[PDB]
């Protein structure tokens, strides 16, 4: 998932983009992919 | 030939020219640098 | 093309770092990549 | 079909015995031709 970011793959956001782009883009990935863990983690804890 | 062409068509026409089965460097486009605004959107013209 | 030894690589701009092998997988002719679930790049095809 | 200036064609050259109508049965259709032309089509007619 793109989490609104302009690509799925990090490299292709890395490569293509200027850091002041990449930064603001790479956040959306991170903040998304991060939050995906906390979901996945919590599910474990609750399940476990 | 894309730049050094003679007349460029008016705006309500234009030519989408395939450049293919070939190698295209971008320095000679980029680093020639008489180009007023070379403004990339996704890519960073070094990365090309 | 180094094989079965961990290499960085780029194939046609599609990059990563992998351990390249040879494969039983049979493309259909027109194809280029493979994948698997994650937006993995699983198999490729030697471009040359 | 024509997708944004491309064009596609898929195929089977495949045997049947029935006079009147389709053998009811499933077949996938892998592409033969791919043409990123740029033409549009609103209508058509076969030939004989
Ligand atoms: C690379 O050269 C080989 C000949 O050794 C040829 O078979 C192959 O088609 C070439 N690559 C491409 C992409 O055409």
């Amino acid at each position: 998932s793109n989490f609104g970011a302009i690509s799925s793959v990090l490299n292709d956001i890395l490569s293509r983009l200027d850091p002041p782009e990449a930064e603001v883009q790479i956040d959306r990935l991170i903040t998304g992919r991060l939050q995906s863990l906390q979901t996945y983690v919590t599910q474990q804890l609750i399940r476990a | 030939e894309v730049f050094n062409a003679t007349r460029f068509a008016s705006v309500y026409a234009w030519n989408r020219k395939r450049i293919s089965n070939c190698v295209a460097d971008y320095s000679v486009l980029y680093n020639s640098a008489s180009f007023s605004t070379f403004k990339c959107y996704g890519v960073s013209p070094t990365k090309l | 093309l180094v094989k079965n030894k961990c290499v960085n690589f780029n194939f046609n701009g599609l990059t990563g770092t992998g351990v390249l092998t040879e494969s039983n997988k049979k493309f259909l002719p027109f194809q280029q990549f493979g994948r698997d679930i994650a937006d993995t790049t699983d198999a490729v095809r030697d471009p040359q | 079909k024509n997708i944004d200036g491309y064009f596609k064609i898929y195929s089977k050259h495949t045997p049947i015995n029935l006079v009147r109508d389709l053998p009811q049965g499933f077949s996938a259709l892998e592409p033969l031709v791919d043409l990123p032309i740029g033409i549009n089509i609103t209508r058509f007619q076969t030939l004989l």
